[PDB]
């Protein structure tokens, strides 16, 4: 009988009545230090958005500057840049290295907790504007969120974690909508609402091959999803689940490395398969507008929404960073399996098969 | 700018359930409960008045002081006066303790005192007995610890040893000495107490002692004051308080207030709406307030909360200290009190007196209706002002015991109950304080009221209290207070905020308490809960479901009632609720429902399998908090079917 | 029915969240030794 455990849930609930009620909450207090620090962060954001916008207006020059060169213990699988704070999380199969590009130091080192077979495929920055979090979706399905990841007085803190689904796993965060769309080898695109902690919509993929990539559009339902067979479906979640699919154009036959969508209202699906040929699609058209072929054997690629730089990779150490029109800018000579631009600054991370991370900059 | 987009963004996974740990707050050691209730069973009035005779030790002045218990002994003749004073003294004491065996002794012998004390001790061996001694007619007590009485013929002052006097009286007793060198008795009492303690190796804290004077001091001879100055203070506080008020210099501020108007004050000591009852009510509040602010918490509950009669004596003792101080007299108590005579609240007492008997010329002569004093109103105003900037844990507000006294009437009950709730809001430390001052038995009496306006205030107050001390669920079942709240939970017009607290209150009363589950089952809780199960408030849905789960915890009778009402079916709707608090609470209730099958009829087994599959459709859930209860819920299912799950577990090996 | 409830407990035993996996493992081991 001693095995009978009782949760503290009912007791934790009762704590609601210990705290005060009648008085104004701490957030509504206009003179509170948290609101001023939150407004100070948003003040820093508006400057960083403006300063980055000024760099865009000056054009994009050739990018060859090396800010730093560090070495990781493990292979860099996925990299993301925090929009405003300079924190460059470079996760590994069995860890999450947190590096920096101003001091040039390792800030933290997690353990994901997943077995040896599994692999950290995707990563996001939740609530990037303030009090940012780090979503860490594992390939098997496990999604988990980490707080206080590069802090001085604080430690790793996993907020919540739940087996999604059940290529690996793909995610597309939607800050404003509050939803989260896991996808991968399954033939379903779930939409996990994080406010209701329930799967709202399960969009059927309608495709045998694995969903290699998945990107959506803010302020609209434009779920783009590349596939391993080559096709790139698009689904609108506003209509019925059977009717969710709108267009199904197929002009490739390989795994889609990165079917990326642009944040402009003029959306352009820049899809690059293992073949390495770019085909810029539109949501309102059935076929590609432009076509390009860059490298024969592509290994990894990156793009930037604000600046249309298609940062390619190469088996022969090359790093071709061309425009969407197809103009030559740089060919950086070093398996470069991870490149990553900033959402605002023209910084570009690079990562070869050797566990070495670079961060370039346009002067 | 691009900042309005930032401010208007949901911060996902940033709420109480995420930041704070899912852990219960540790309940503090609630010591507010009274250890025991004493009962003063009988009273001994030993009167050594010696009416018509003057003690040789003190050469009384020609006017001297004649009044004894507000009775002139020489007016009535010697023998009758002595009987009358004993009768009046009994009546006077009956104001404070009307249900006690009184036994007067009027100029007694030594045997008479022995037989009197031993008889009253026999009646209440384990209970407190009051010994009242008035030695105004006998010589002063000696240094050797002796007290004077008479002989059978009333021709010789016989000495009585304090040791022998405390031999005959038992352990629970209280001693009142009204004589000149009364300090000597208290010193010698502690000596004989220590002497008994030395003999005990090979009854001190129990014995209370009050003394009119210090051993060096002498009693006042002032014709204005009564000779029985100390006893009058203890037994008629208001009477001497007004007479003393009319003797101070502050009377110049109120011309036309003589003693004759004090004699003819209208009202009684019970009716608080009268002028005389007003003063008694005010006096009770001020004295109980001074005591609570000055004395240490332990000694306060010892004297002012244990038993009523002691509390009344010490309340009036504080007034004696003030009056007698003004005549080079220092009262003495056995539990030594720090000097309260110079406390600020005494000034408030003056103002209360001033306002109360400024109307007396118009009440007596003009016949004007006595308007009540603003005192209690202004004190509630003071308590409100403190709450405004009371967030910090500074010194507590002095007026807390006044709020208690205000709750007794109805005139200011609404305002006091409101402020008291606002006070409880400050934090759990304050609710602990309110329990130590002794608010519980008065809030419980209001549950007998039917005034529906009171219902929202009591629901609030009771939620805060029961959040701290959950043991009070026992008391609420005895007094049938759970019916008062059941009514509130079946009132659509009651706001959903107060209905949420009411569902919580019920979920606490029911918590792990078979007596309360059997009582609420008969009160038809499950049916009432289902009536509110589809409310537009996610907090209510959560607690109503937890409350539902607790009531059928190891109680099959409430489960059958749930089966008849078909609750498990109505609960499946909550399994798809957006709010994960409700989802978790829903999983809790369905688990406890399964857990108490106790090998019932086949019906139960088919229901348990239906409840399993309905829960088995909450696996793909985002919150692990909900998924945790899902395990605990399936624990209840495994325990019931341990023989069946062993078959499945052994299969896949 | 018991087959269904045991399959559920397998998912909670392999939970991403540590606290849920731990408590589920205890409850799953408390079956084995009976």
């Amino acid at each position: 009988i001693s095995a009978t455990v009782q949760t503290g849930f009912c007791d934790w609930s009762a704590r609601y009545f210990a705290q005060p009620v009648m008085k104004i909450p701490e957030e509504h207090d206009l003179e509170s230090q948290i609101r001023k620090e939150r407004e100070w962060r948003f003040l820093r954001n508006s400057r960083v958005r403006r300063q980055a916008q000024q760099v865009i207006q000056k054009g994009i020059t050739r990018l060859d500057d090396q800010i730093f060169l560090n070495r990781n213990p493990g292979v860099p699988s996925v990299v993301k840049f925090h929009p405003f704070t300079p924190c460059i999380a470079v996760a590994d199969k069995d860890s999450i290295c947190f590096w920096d590009w101003e001091k040039g130091e390792k800030l933290d080192y997690f353990h994901n907790g997943n077995p040896r077979y599994t692999r950290v495929t995707a990563m996001e920055y939740l609530n990037g504007q303030d009090c940012s979090l780090l979503l860490t979706a594992t390939d098997d399905g496990a999604i988990r969120v980490w707080k206080n990841f590069a802090d001085l007085e604080k430690n790793p803190e996993m907020v919540t974690a739940w087996q999604g689904l059940s290529a690996g796993m793909v995610v597309d965060w939607e800050q404003e909508t509050g939803l989260l769309m896991s996808s991968g080898d399954v033939r379903i695109v779930r939409i996990w609402d994080t406010d209701r902690e329930m799967k709202v919509q399960d969009i059927p993929t309608g495709a045998d091959s694995c969903v290699t990539s998945l990107s959506c559009d803010s302020h609209r339902s434009l779920i783009v999803a590349g596939l391993g067979d080559g096709s790139i479906r698009v689904y609108d979640r506003r209509m019925a689940l059977s009717e969710c699919r709108v267009m199904t154009y197929r002009e490739h036959t390989a795994w889609v490395v990165k079917a990326s969508l642009q944040k402009r209202p003029d959306g352009h699906i820049v899809s690059v398969s293992v073949n390495g040929d770019v085909r810029i699609f539109d949501p309102r058209m059935p076929e590609s507008v432009n076509v390009l072929q860059i490298v024969k054997g592509l290994t990894a690629l990156d793009i930037h929404p604000q600046a249309d730089l298609i940062a390619c990779g190469s088996v022969n150490q090359f790093t071709a960073i061309y425009n969407s029109s197809g103009e030559l800018i740089n060919n950086i000579k070093y398996a470069i399996s991870c490149l990553a631009f900033h959402p605002h600054w023209p910084h570009l991370a690079v990562g070869s098969n050797d566990y070495y991370i670079s961060v370039y900059s346009v002067e | 700018e691009a900042d309005l987009t930032d401010w208007n963004l949901p911060l996902a996974f940033m709420k109480k359930r995420h930041c704070e740990k899912i852990e219960g707050s540790k309940s503090l050691a609630q010591s507010w409960r009274m250890k025991d209730r004493m009962k003063t069973v009988s009273v001994a009035l030993v009167l050594c008045l010696n009416v018509g005779v003057d003690p040789p030790d003190v050469v009384k002045t020609t006017p001297c002081a004649r009044l004894e218990c507000w009775i002139d002994p020489l007016s009535m003749g010697p023998q009758k006066a002595l009987e009358t004073i004993g009768a009046n003294l009994q009546k006077q004491y009956e104001n404070w303790q009307p249900r006690a065996r009184y036994k007067q002794s009027l100029d007694p012998t030594v045997d008479e005192v022995k037989k009197l004390c031993t008889s009253l001790r026999r009646n209440a061996k384990e209970e407190r007995v009051l010994f009242h001694y008035n030695g105004h007619g006998v010589p002063r007590p000696t240094v050797n610890g002796e007290v004077w009485v008479f002989n059978k013929n009333y021709t010789q002052y016989i000495p009585l040893s304090i040791y022998d006097l405390q031999t005959w009286m038992g352990s629970p007793s209280i001693f009142v000495y009204d004589c000149s060198n009364a300090g000597l008795i208290v010193k010698s009492f502690k000596q004989f107490a220590l002497q008994r303690e030395q003999e005990l190796e090979v009854s001190m804290k129990n014995c209370i002692q009050l003394a009119a004077c210090e051993a060096t001091e002498l009693l006042p001879m002032i014709p204005d004051l009564p000779a029985d100055l100390f006893t009058s203070c203890l037994t008629t506080p208001i009477k001497i308080a007004l007479r003393w008020f009319c003797m101070q210099k502050c009377v110049s501020l109120v011309p036309g207030v003589t003693l004759d108007l004090i004699e003819k004050i209208p009202g009684r000591l019970n009716d608080r709406r009268t002028p005389l009852g007003e003063l008694n009510w005010i006096f009770t509040a001020i004295t109980d307030t001074i005591a609570w602010n000055v004395l240490p918490r332990d000694l306060f509950q010892k004297l002012f909360r244990q038993d009523l009669l002691v509390a009344s004596l010490f309340r009036n003792f504080l007034l004696a200290e003030r009056i007698m101080r003004s005549y080079n007299c220092t009262p003495v108590s056995s539990p030594r009190l720090p000097p309260t005579y110079m406390h600020a609240m005494w000034q408030a007492w003056d103002l209360a007196v001033d306002i109360c008997l400024s109307q007396l010329p118009t009440i007596i002569e003009e016949g004007t209706a006595f308007r009540h004093s603003p005192f209690f109103a202004e004190q509630l105003t003071a308590f409100q002002v403190w709450l405004t900037m009371g967030v910090e844990n500074r010194n507590p507000p002095e007026q807390l015991p006044i709020v208690l006294q205000v709750l007794l009437s109805q005139v200011h009950r609404l305002r006091a109950l409101d402020l008291l709730g606002r006070f409880l809001d400050l934090g759990p430390w304050a609710v602990s304080l309110a329990l130590s001052v002794g608010i519980f038995p008065y809030v419980l009496k209001l549950l007998q009221s039917s005034a529906r306006e009171l219902r929202p205030l009591l629901v609030f107050i009771w939620a805060k209290i029961l959040a701290v001390d959950s043991s009070c669920q026992a008391d609420l079942v005895k007094d049938n207070g759970h019916k008062y709240f059941l009514s509130v939970l079946a009132d659509p017009y009651m706001p959903a905020e107060h209905r949420t607290m009411t569902a919580f209150i019920l979920a606490v009363i029911v918590n792990s308490y078979h007596t309360g589950q059997e009582a609420c089952l008969q009160g038809n809780l499950i049916a009432i809960c289902l009536e509110q199960l589809n409310d537009p408030h996610p907090l209510l849905r959560q607690w109503v479901a937890i409350c539902l789960g607790r009531i059928w915890q190891n109680f099959d009778s409430a489960r059958w009632c749930g089966v008849r009402d078909s609750a498990h079916e109505k609960l499946y709707s909550l399994l798809s609720d957006p709010i994960p608090e409700v989802r978790c609470a829903a999983v809790f209730a369905l688990g406890t429902f399964v857990g108490n099958s106790a090998e019932r009829t086949d019906h139960s087994t088919t229901i348990d399998h239906n409840v399993a599959m309905m829960l088995a459709q909450l696996v793909s859930d985002g919150s692990p908090m909900v998924r945790k209860e899902l395990v605990v819920a399936l624990s209840h299912l495994v325990v019931q079917y341990e023989s069946n799950f062993c078959t499945v577990a052994l299969q896949f090996i | 029915v018991y087959t269904q409830i045991w399959r559920v407990l397998l998912h909670l035993a392999a939970d991403p969240y540590p606290e849920v996996s731990d408590v589920a493992m205890k409850v799953l081991n408390s079956i084995a030794y009976k």
